[PDB]
RNA sequence: AGACUAAUCGAACCAUCUAGUAGCUGGUUACCGCCGAAGUUUCCCUCAGGAUAGCAGUGUCGACCUUCAGUUUUAUGAGGUAAAGCGAAUGAUUAGGGACUCGGGGGCGAUUUUUAGCCUUCAUCCAUUCUCAAACUUUAAAUAUGUAAGAAGCCCUUGUUACUUAACUGAACGUGGGCAUUCGAAUGUAUCGACACUAGUGGGCCAUUUUUGGUAAGCAGAACUGGCGAUGCGGGAUGAACCGAACGCGGGGUUAAGGUGCCGGAGUGGACGCUCAUCAGACACCACAAAAGGCGUUAGUACAUCUUGACAGCAGGACGGUGGCCAUGGAAGUCGGAAUCCGCUAAGGACUGUGUAACAACUCACCUGCCGAAUGUACUAGCCCUGAAAAUGGAUGGCGCUCAAGC
RNA sequence: AGGUGUCCUAAGGGGGGCUCAUGGAGAACAGAAAUCUCCAGUAGAACAAAAGGGUAAAAGUCCCCUUGAUUUUGAUUUUCA
RNA sequence: CACAGGGAUAACUGGCUUGUGGCGGCCAAGCGUUCAUAGCGACGUCGCUUUUUGAUCCUUCGAUGUCGGCUCUUCCUAUCAUACCGAAGCAGAAUUCGGUAAGCGUUGGAUUGUUCACCCACUAAUAGGGAACGUGAGCUGGGUUUAGACCGUCGUGAGACAGGUUAGUUUUACCCUACUGAUGAACUCGUCGCAAUGGUAAUUCAGCUUAGUACGAGAGGAACCGCUGAUUCAGAUAAUUGGU
């Protein structure tokens, strides 16, 4: 029984099939500011900068950016308390996240939607609400007439 | 040695192979495994019967050589060396070990007890699921009688429950006995050793003609 | 149990590559609708590619006996699971309506071959029309010409709370 | 003698016996560990900036 | 002889140091009320013991802050288990076919043979075929898991700097202004945040699913969760852990698990069936039984025969060519060897036996007369029976029970 | 099922040209196997060592120059109180 | 040799398990002159038992007296003999396989501490086991297992050896229950009777006769009744003989 950095990560920091080789050369063009929400992802074929295996997966906020790294702050869970970590990681393994696209995306939509409706004087009903139960409606059997089923017999296939 | 088979009939264990982990297997029991007129056409026999387990359990490889040998001794004497193809379709590759307390911990103490109790390989056993296939046979269709009896008697050595099935297939094909006889008069069957290949129109249309002549008219 | 007869019509939610789905009709015999509906679900599964989270339920109605005062003889076509195994019948029956046959067939086919209600199909009901197509020995004795028979031995009732009579009791009803 | 090695049986009852508290997110993140050379400068760019905000009482009136 | 030295000797007896030390046994004194545990993490000549974090109590302060959550919904990330795959890589593995001779081996036409002659047995290559993988993989779930759902938000205008840019171009932090009529998913909030001091514990055990060593164990070792320990009450006759359900002192009403022939509170209650045991059977955990058999009985699957009349019994007949070709002291159906046609018919064989030196006689086969509706073979699974042998007398809890008081 | 108490002035750092294992067809002595030439060749080679991951105008290979294996102290990750 | 403790931990019974040990089935290639199943049974496969030995460490370390024999009672059947029967490659005689059956029996000695074993002789027969591996306030103390002493191999030495050898203290019942016998209060004192329930007993062989008969080519060679005695066991008795 033996605990180093990087036992048991056989699967987890490879690069799939037909994945080998050259990195895709956007990766070095994007551009990070504090506050971003980003989310780590190790690559294989890099291995300076590269978090423990624990970090692979989760999301964080930036706090710090430097030459070719950022810093990362995220939330681990010992036994009964959380702590607040601080990591570098190399910008070949973070990533944009699509986490609150979603939210930014709507507060612009309700902020245009609710000015026409104040110009035009109706309520709104902005904020979203749960799937409901269906209405009621009538479907009709023209040329749509039902077929009977039944219970097959027992076969051997083999 | 050969503890009897009552102590290693149940699926237990993950499936341990002979590798290059575990060294020293001894040679499995039964090596044949197609017996009879094994390059017969497969329009000479359109008969087939199978033996289907019923239970997922251990089959020893003692026991399915002594299948083999029962079985094969009525066919061959009522039905003639030449009148059926015998087929074995079960393979044993699972090892199983013995921890011998007094060969290994005895006389000379050692080490006695549970302490170090990782066993030895002892034998091989063969793994089976319900509705998996054990024994299957081919002949003529005058030899319905005799290929069940034969099946009926071979499953005295085996523990368990077996079943007997007669098969709606053409040989070993997988095609129904009627499908195959239609699909043969189209042309798109063409004869191999003891079985057959089929017309797949999708390649170059040049030798798809030569291999298949009777196809295009 | 007690039960009854039911008619109950599915369908594929709508879709917009797929407007208007087909519809399926089954009958279903089941002590209430509640599980009236539970059954057709389970019947569909094994047909088509359908579930009740993708699907709904158009219609459940009651279909209730024709003449529940003439006496006919029914046939039934049923599968069910045995200890080791799955197996077809045929079984006949002698009575007034449909839903009872059932009623009977279940409690018969408890006690002679132990299968419980989880385990039985019932592929086919039909009532027999004629009286040359009554296979089983057990129902043709029944239809013999100029049936008469008597009761010999049968006990009197009596209250379960008068202990001590006080004479012999007779069997000559 | 042989005793238990180690167990987990009654570890998570006891975490969550009294709640597991996530440290409270708060206004003005500290700058710790921030790069020095971006961190002098930010020194200079607030101390410049507080004056002429005070001398908006006599002054600029931007 | 480790013998004897005042009943004391492998180091005498008497007082004092001395209340010698003990991680180890034993004990530790009235009542009521409220809250209520741990056998786990890291280090130690540490493993019968201590320190450290956790679980626990009490004292409070900050606001009554509208903050919060062992949960669902919507948007968006990570993974390599179950299953699956091998006419897909690596590893294992069964069988024929086609193509090749100079790969090895054995022949042939004069083993002539440098004859790419004629043969062929392995090997090789190509298109197919039968089974596998905890330390193999192109694919890939269910259950669980990171982040987000705004006032500390969104937008416009333009000050500071020793950083950055060819550059007031950027970057962080800002002044001023604009945006609520609706602060931007559900449900709950019978319990918000921070600090101080300290007790006990650090031998654990049992069960469902997953699971490792072992022939196996009321055996040894783990993961998620619920329990016993620390806990009574109603059911399982009895029984720390199973089912129902958790407790201040009483009165009336209704149930749960389990029960209603008697012991025993409440049915010899209702409907349709199965079973007869000279070892019946009788309720989860649970206190045991298997392969293989039955013309005991019940229900079912397939095929074949039958009113042109079968199955059983009795009753009539049982014919020619021809004693066939052969065999021969003699064999005429019937020692033996080798063939299997025809006449007459409704039917009787160049015959299945008995039998003659050899014929004969006799039987069977086949068909006919009598009768009155069913019959034959092979399989499937219910209860019951055989398989079924241990030591004091004996246990469905007991009595006893048979269209049950059994299933 | 296996491994460690070592080894290296390059087997460390920078730059540049080239492409490997193997197979088919050819050339005096020369053959199964020596050196030379062309075509195919997704890594089936190589990278001090146990095993896993990673690498093709390179992280392999040969050539040219060098000592970031240097100086002053802080923050962060893994085992974890 | 000593002390503080431990059933958190071994050596013996009991408990769970049954690998090994023992015992019993199913299938049918073949053996048996011919013929799978009179009598056997390969290759395989399903069970039972707790008189073998292992595995485990739950109960006892402020103690449950640890080998064997002698003595005495009872229970189990997987039956050695005896009673009555079914099969055969059962002519007779002698044997072999199976059923109902535990009613009744199962010995005397040489060597060894032995359990186990091995020979001599008799017999209808000399079957296998349980009860805390029955049985030490019942005995005995040969063995093992304190202190004395000797040898061989090992150790520089003190000393070690599931290697051999010789000498070595065996304590208490009057209490409660159980068992074997003996008295006895209450309804006046006596004599003569009935019988609920508990206990239960007999066992085996030989001679004469049937008969040198049945059966068989020969060699060989039985049985039922009938008659008279004997072995093991049980309850009494003292005329005679013996002992005191
Ligand atoms: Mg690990
Ligand atoms: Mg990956
Ligand atoms: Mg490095
Ligand atoms: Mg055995
Ligand atoms: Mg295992
Ligand atoms: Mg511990
Ligand atoms: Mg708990
Ligand atoms: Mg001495
Ligand atoms: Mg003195
Ligand atoms: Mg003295
Ligand atoms: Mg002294
Ligand atoms: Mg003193
Ligand atoms: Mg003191
Ligand atoms: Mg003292
Ligand atoms: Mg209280
Ligand atoms: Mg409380
Ligand atoms: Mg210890
Ligand atoms: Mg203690
Ligand atoms: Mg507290
Ligand atoms: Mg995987
Ligand atoms: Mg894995
Ligand atoms: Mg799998
Ligand atoms: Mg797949
Ligand atoms: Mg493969
Ligand atoms: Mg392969
Ligand atoms: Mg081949
Ligand atoms: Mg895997
Ligand atoms: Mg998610
Ligand atoms: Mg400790
Ligand atoms: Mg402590
Ligand atoms: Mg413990
Ligand atoms: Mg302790
Ligand atoms: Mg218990
Ligand atoms: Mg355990
Ligand atoms: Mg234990
Ligand atoms: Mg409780
Ligand atoms: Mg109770
Ligand atoms: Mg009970
Ligand atoms: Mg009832
Ligand atoms: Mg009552
Ligand atoms: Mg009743
Ligand atoms: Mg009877
Ligand atoms: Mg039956
Ligand atoms: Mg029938
Ligand atoms: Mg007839
Ligand atoms: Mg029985
Ligand atoms: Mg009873
Ligand atoms: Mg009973
Ligand atoms: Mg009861
Ligand atoms: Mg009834
Ligand atoms: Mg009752
Ligand atoms: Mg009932
Ligand atoms: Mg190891
Ligand atoms: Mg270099
Ligand atoms: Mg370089
Ligand atoms: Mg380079
Ligand atoms: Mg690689
Ligand atoms: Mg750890
Ligand atoms: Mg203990
Ligand atoms: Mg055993
Ligand atoms: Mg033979
Ligand atoms: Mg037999
Ligand atoms: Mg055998
Ligand atoms: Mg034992
Ligand atoms: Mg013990
Ligand atoms: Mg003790
Ligand atoms: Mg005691
Ligand atoms: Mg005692
Ligand atoms: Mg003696
Ligand atoms: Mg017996
Ligand atoms: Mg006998
Ligand atoms: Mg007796
Ligand atoms: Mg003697
Ligand atoms: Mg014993
Ligand atoms: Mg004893
Ligand atoms: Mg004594
Ligand atoms: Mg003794
Ligand atoms: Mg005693
Ligand atoms: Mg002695
Ligand atoms: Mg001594
Ligand atoms: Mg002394
Ligand atoms: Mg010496
Ligand atoms: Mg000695
Ligand atoms: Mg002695
Ligand atoms: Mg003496
Ligand atoms: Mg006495
Ligand atoms: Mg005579
Ligand atoms: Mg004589
Ligand atoms: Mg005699
Ligand atoms: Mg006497
Ligand atoms: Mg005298």
């Amino acid at each position: 029984h033996a605990a180093g950095l990087r036992s048991g990560t056989r699967y987890a920091f490879s690069r799939g099939f037909r994945k080998h080789g050259q990195i895709p050369l956007s990766t070095y063009l994007r551009t990070y500011r504090v506050g971003d929400i980003v989310d780590i992802k190790v690559n294989g074929a890099v291995q300076k900068g590269m978090p423990h295996k624990f970090y692979h997966g989760k999301t964080g906020v930036v706090y710090n950016v430097t030459k070719s790294a950022v810093g990362v702050i995220v939330y681990k869970r010992v036994k009964h308390r959380y702590i607040e970590k601080r990591i570098n990681v190399r910008i070949e393994h973070v990533k944009p996240s699509r986490s609150r696209e979603d939210f930014l995306r709507r507060v612009k939509e309700n902020a245009e939607l609710k000015k026409k409706a104040k110009a035009e004087g109706v309520p709104v009903q902005l904020k979203r609400q749960p799937a409901m139960p269906r209405e009621a409606h009538t479907v009709s059997i023209a040329d749509n007439k039902p077929v009977t089923l039944a219970p097959v017999a027992y076969e051997t296939t083999i | 040695a050969r503890r009897p088979a009552r102590c290693y009939r149940y699926c237990k264990n993950k499936p341990y192979p002979k590798s290059r982990f575990n060294r020293g297997v001894p040679d499995p029991k039964i090596k044949i495994y197609d017996l009879g007129r094994k390059r017969a056409t497969v329009d000479d026999f359109p008969l087939c019967v199978h033996l289907v387990s019923n239970e997922y359990e251990q089959l020893s490889s003692e026991a399915l050589e002594a299948a083999r040998i029962c079985a094969n001794k009525y066919l061959v004497k009522y039905a003639g060396k030449e009148g059926f193809h015998l087929r074995v379709r079960a393979h044993p590759y699972h090892v199983i070990r013995i921890n011998k307390m007094l060969s290994c911990a005895g006389a000379d103490r050692l080490q006695t007890g549970m302490r170090g109790a990782f066993g030895k390989p002892q034998g091989t056993v063969a793994r089976v699921d319900i509705g998996q296939i054990l024994i299957s046979v081919r002949t003529r269709d005058s030899n319905r009688a005799i290929a069940l009896e034969a099946l009926r008697r071979c499953q005295y050595k085996f523990p368990g429950r077996q079943k007997i099935i007669v098969s709606k297939n053409w040989g070993f094909t997988p095609l129904r006995r009627e499908e195959y006889l239609e699909k043969k008069a189209a042309g798109r069957v063409r004869v191999d050793g003891a079985y057959v290949q089929f017309l797949t129109n999708h390649g170059n249309l040049e030798e798809n003609m030569r291999r298949f002549p009777d196809a295009f008219k | 149990g007690r039960l009854q007869e039911y008619q109950v019509i599915g369908r594929h939610l709508p879709t917009e590559a797929n407007p208007n789905p087909a519809l399926y009709r089954m009958r279903i015999f089941a002590p209430n609708e509640v599980v009236a509906k539970s059954r057709f679900w389970y019947f569909l599964r094994g047909l088509k590619k359908v579930k009740k989270a993708t699907g709904e339920i158009v219609s459940v109605n009651v279909i209730s006996e024709k003449h529940p005062l003439k006496v006919k003889n029914f046939g039934i076509w049923l599968r069910y699971d045995s200890r080791s195994g799955t197996h077809n019948m045929y079984k006949e029956y002698r009575e007034t309506s449909r839903v009872a046959a059932v009623e009977a067939m279940y409690a018969d086919m408890a006690a002679r071959h132990r299968a419980r209600f989880r385990s039985i199909h019932i592929l086919k009901v039909v009532e027999l029309e004629k009286t040359e197509d009554v296979k089983r020995p057990y129902i043709k004795q029944l239809v013999a010409k100029n049936l008469s028979f008597p009761l010999p031995h049968r006990v009197p009732k009596i209250s379960t709370k008068k202990i001590f009579s006080a004479k012999r009791p007779s069997t000559f009803s | 003698a042989k005793s238990k090695n180690s167990s987990q049986h009654n570890q998570s009852r006891k975490a969550h016996r009294n709640g597991i508290k996530k440290p409270k997110t708060q206004r003005y993140p500290s700058l710790k560990g921030t790069d020095p050379k971006f961190r002098r400068n930010h020194r200079h760019a607030l101390h410049g900036t507080a004056k002429a905000l005070k001398e908006f009482k006599e002054g600029k009136r931007e």
